[PDB]
């Protein structure tokens, strides 16, 4: 065990690596193309 | 002690038979300020790659040898990117820490005049009224040996004086102490520092026409071996350009 | 876990006192970074040295030792001293004191009995033989099929190390029977295996993992190949036939290059 | 389901191993424990019970009561009586109770207790030197070299029995129970300090000896004991 | 300033060109505390007696001489009272500390590796496999001449490898510095220090049948005598036990 | 079991030489070698 | 392992003026000496190649 | 010649009339100037790594 | 006294009263005793200390 109407993150073999697929996702925004201009 | 080190970015020099550093008239190089500055365009400072030791060609000190001279900036023309930098600008600025190595022996006898001359304006070979040729005062990091005074040097081409005594200008050395200099005394140091900064009436100027300084190092008493078997040592010039700065970007006025 | 130092800035220096000199002779390593020498730019650096621990350096579970079954029995003396790779690990060090698990690797099938014999007593000899049934001898009954056996001996010293050197001997001056170097100073037990099936293959491959390890005296890399097991003797005798008879190798990893100054 | 796995030693039956197991016959109810007397709760207390050492093994005398003693005379010069060389593993100790629990352990530590009774009539007397070479050193072979170890010396009247105790010196921190040069004990030997005088010329003493372990007594990694062996099926 | 001064009881050591002492491990010797013991009976501290510096036999560096070694308690256990407590007792500790002495002139060159081994395990001489024999590696006070590598070195009576450049045990010499050591380089330093305390898994052992240290000094660079006409130098050992305890009196284990 | 934004060492065998590696690391200096110095 | 990707450069010796000893043919030795900074890092512990064998250890 | 013996750690220097490269320690922990020491001895267990070396002249 | 490039080491032992006279330098070295490096300090000095069973010692 690792970490943490309720849920459990649990890492049975106590490295980051050995975890599944990261499924918390923030970072995102198309305009980095599509609008990739000055002004 | 004796000690000393001195780091200039990518290089170190250490000194383990030292005097002090000559600080030339208590100036360490600075960069041109605000106050001072005529051109109006942003300088290049290189900083660490430019402002390094570079090492130049050793001489080999004999019995009979009257002395050697390099110019500056011009000694350091072929000189990594600091060399680069003289030639792709109008102007350029420099000081510079001299530092000259000779080591011999506790049965060796010698001295060495190592001393920096501001506007070292040397004289003709002999005769006529001839300017000095561009050629010879522009030897690059080889220098010049000083060969001597004779009748018999060639006064063709513009050749510059190869007489140590008057210090090739007319004037005496042994007077040559009014300028940054140390004695390397084999008995004392194998070594000498100087820090010149960056003199001239002038806030930058062309790094290829004008040679702001020398650099000249003349036995003062030549080199005894006492008992050893070893008639000749070599001399070591080592320049760090220091606080080096250059504006007026263009083509290289190399060829 | 420790982050090694970041590199921090250093600019040009004037100083009477060298950080580049020293003495070889005093018998200390340099403290020279590469803010004396060069003139540097902080650098956030993150890089870490636990994979170089003593724990996780010895604690792969390398080999120790292989058995052949010959008529369904094996036996085997545990030690390092077998094995060129590990041996030459853990004598990085003078003393070791460390725990093992043993994992048994085998290729029969059926069911094989392990015995761990303590020290001090008769081992069976042979399958069928009458000790492998005991009371208080510590076995092993597993089919090799659906898992590998693993065990844990702690550590069994008679000191509070092993010795992976020793320069001394286990009886006085005048017996001529005097033994020199570690296998007197501890033994560790024997592994005894049969089969109670005949199955599949005969090989037994004894994998021997150190944890919980103490470190001591660190010692010079072993710099040439072994020769014999509790030995330290590098000098290798390639034959017996005729006239290269009495020839030794050292048999070392020194390469030669062609010229100094032109590498 | 939940992720598990089953790393390797899972699927094993280990002999020595602790594991809970389903009971059959379930609702059982097993007789009342009443109070026995003698309840013992660790095997150490019986080694640290004295028992006699066959001091007096040899080809006539084993298989007789006449193998757990000695005899002793007057002599004029002094005699090594007796040799205990310190094995658990010696017939001499490993037939006790200290040694035959001790042979069920590969090694050990502490001390040891030997008592050394004489039995002769009330007028005999004597003195004993008990000596106790350490490990590394040679069996005496002289009174003057006995005593440069650790010894006692027991006056013989009106009280039987005299102690040695053999303390533990050891290099290491355990001593194999199996004699070996490395780990080796050292020897209890028993010489004349003056002599053994009887009421009457000819006359002799018996003595006899028993060994126990000290409180300090410790052992580790239990094994088979070399003091029993099956030849033979019993049916 | 470069002068030492060791006084460890009866005697006194003075050296005036010297470097740091060594302390082995940082860990000065220390008597067997309570914590860590094993035998119950009271040891002996002999002390003044028994610490104290023994010097041995000078052993002349020459041209082409491989090196030596001495096994310790071992190369004390003819020396003083120390000497005699090693025989009368079961076990015994110690730390120690070494002082090694090699002064030539200032016209001769050459460098030893004094270094201490824990555990130094010999390699036999060659081929098959047989023990050193106790003979050979409990030369007492006269240590062990290396000899060298050669095929011609007998090979009978389990005798030690003679090879230096594998430290005797098939480990190159070079890596030598992972143990405690000093280099007596003449140019520099006439002698080495080195504090070891006391190193086993073991509180005491036997001081006869085990070897704790092992003292090896390697002739790192050849001895050159410049003009002189002195082609060798004495290397003068000096032993001081510190901190020395003994328990488990019995007779002597002589013969 | 043995003993214990969270997490949970347990021995499930109850033996302290049953356990895993050993991953909490303290003791450490280079200078009992490197600067083995009395002054 | 040296590749020419990764690979570290060079370290040469040179003499700045001379060695120069008390006599003409005078000579000097030069040793030397490697150790890691305290930056030093690794990763990724393998089979070292500095340690083979070729026969059975019996 | 030289490996095999002690002289192997040291190099020869005389006086010279012009300056010469003395000697070349390419930059690899595989090589055997720098693996059979206890810096590459150690690093030779290892695959890559980074930081900064040390190297001591002593003549 | 000798030239500034002579150097040595030497052995300066006081067998206490009661003892022989060594005749070797292990037996010197074994009563109280210094050893002087030679060099840049001219001079050394060993102390002959007070070892008497009686208070006093005849002239």
């Amino acid at each position: 065990g690792a970490q943490v109407i309720k849920y459990f993150n649990i890492n049975y073999y106590k490295d980051s690596a050995s975890s599944g697929l990261s499924r918390q996702d923030f970072s995102q925004d198309p305009s980095k193309f599509t609008q990739p201009l000055v002004d | 002690d004796r000690l000393k080190q001195i780091t200039i970015g990518n290089s170190t020099i250490t000194t383990q038979d030292s005097l002090h550093t000559v600080l030339a008239y208590g100036e360490w190089p600075t960069y041109l300020s605000d106050i001072d500055a005529t051109s109006v365009d942003k300088p290049t400072h290189p900083e660490t790659s430019a402002d390094r030791f570079y090492t130049l060609d050793s001489v080999e000190w004999q019995v009979g040898s009257h002395g050697w001279w390099w110019k500056l900036p011009d000694a350091l023309k072929d000189m990594g990117v600091f060399g680069q930098n003289m030639y792709y600008h109008s102007m350029g600025r420099s000081g510079f820490i001299i530092h000259t190595q000779c080591n011999a022996t506790k049965f060796h006898s010698g001295a060495l005049i190592v001393a920096v001359i501001p506007e070292h304006q040397l004289a003709y070979v002999g005769g006529v009224k001839v300017n000095v040729g561009y050629d010879h005062t522009h030897p690059g990091q080889s220098g010049h040996q000083i060969r001597g005074p004779s009748q018999s040097n060639d006064r063709s081409g513009g050749k510059p004086d190869e007489d140590p005594l008057f210090n090739c200008n007319g004037t005496l050395l042994g007077n040559i102490t009014i300028f940054p200099h140390q004695i390397i005394n084999l008995r004392t140091n194998n070594s000498s520092t100087i820090v010149v900064p960056y003199i001239n009436c002038v806030p930058m100027d062309n790094m290829l026409k004008h040679n702001n300084l020398s650099l000249v190092i003349i036995p003062l008493v030549p080199l005894r071996p006492g008992s050893s078997g070893i008639n000749s040592v070599p001399i070591t010039v080592t320049i760090a350009p220091y606080k080096s700065e250059f504006s007026g970007a263009m083509e290289a006025q190399r060829q | 876990v420790l982050v090694v130092p970041d590199t921090k800035p250093s600019g040009p220096q004037h100083t009477t006192k060298p950080s580049i000199l020293g003495a070889m002779e005093i018998g200390a390593s340099s403290n020279a970074t590469p803010e004396s020498t060069i003139e540097t730019r902080y650098v956030y650096n993150t890089n870490t040295n636990a994979e170089a621990d003593v724990e996780m350096f010895l604690g792969r579970s390398a080999l120790w030792g292989k058995v052949t079954l010959t008529r369904q029995y094996a036996k085997w003396e545990i030690n390092f001293q077998e094995q060129a790779h590990i041996r030459k690990k853990f004598e990085f060090f003078t003393y070791l004191r460390f725990d093992m698990e043993v994992t048994i690797v085998t290729n029969n099938k059926g069911l094989m009995q392990i015995m761990f014999v303590p020290p001090g007593i008769d081992h069976p000899e042979t399958h069928d033989d009458r000790k492998w049934d005991s009371a208080s001898n510590p076995s092993v009954f597993f089919q090799p099929k659906s898992g590998f056996p693993r065990f844990t001996i702690p550590f069994t010293g008679l000191a509070s190390a092993y010795y992976m050197f020793y320069d001394g001997y286990d009886k006085p001056k005048g017996s001529d029977n005097n033994e020199y170097g570690i296998a007197p100073t501890n033994d560790m037990g024997l592994l005894c295996f049969r089969t109670l099936d005949n199955s599949g293959g005969n090989d037994v491959k004894i994998y021997v993992k150190p944890k919980h390890i103490t470190a001591w005296v660190p010692r010079p890399p072993r710099a040439t190949q072994y020769t014999h097991k509790y030995s330290t003797n590098y000098h290798y005798k390639p034959n017996s036939s005729g006239p290269d008879e009495h020839v030794l190798k050292d048999r070392h990893f020194i390469k030669t290059r062609p010229l100094i100054s032109s590498a | 389901g939940l992720p598990t796995r089953l790393p390797s030693g899972s699927q094993q039956f280990m002999t020595t191993e602790d594991e809970q197991s389903p009971n059959i016959l379930p609702g059982f109810h097993p007789s009342k424990k009443i109070h026995i007397p003698g309840m013992i709760t660790n095997v150490m207390h019986m080694a640290r019970v004295d028992s006699f050492i066959p001091i007096n093994n040899i080809q006539g005398e084993v298989g007789k009561v006449s193998m757990y003693y000695i005899t002793v005379t007057k002599k004029t010069v002094t005699e090594r009586i007796l040799v205990l060389p310190l094995e658990m593993s010696n017939t001499l100790f490993a037939t006790t109770l200290l040694g035959e629990v001790l042979n069920y352990y590969a090694n050990w530590s502490g001390s040891i207790t030997i008592t050394f009774m004489c039995v002769c009539d009330a007028f005999s007397t004597g003195k004993f030197l008990v000596a106790y070479t350490p490990p590394g050193g040679k069996l005496p072979e002289d009174r003057k070299q006995a005593m440069l170890g650790v010894h006692i010396i027991w006056d013989l009247g009106l009280q039987s029995s005299c102690t040695i105790v053999v303390p533990w010196i050891s290099s290491g921190f355990y001593r194999r129970t199996k004699a070996d040069s490395f780990t080796h004990g050292g020897y209890v030997s028993l010489w004349y300090q003056t002599a053994f005088v009887p009421p009457v010329s000819g006359g002799t003493g018996s003595i006899l000896a028993t060994c126990s372990a000290c409180p300090d007594m410790s052992v580790r990694m239990l094994r088979d004991s070399p003091m029993m062996e099956q030849k033979n099926e019993l049916q």
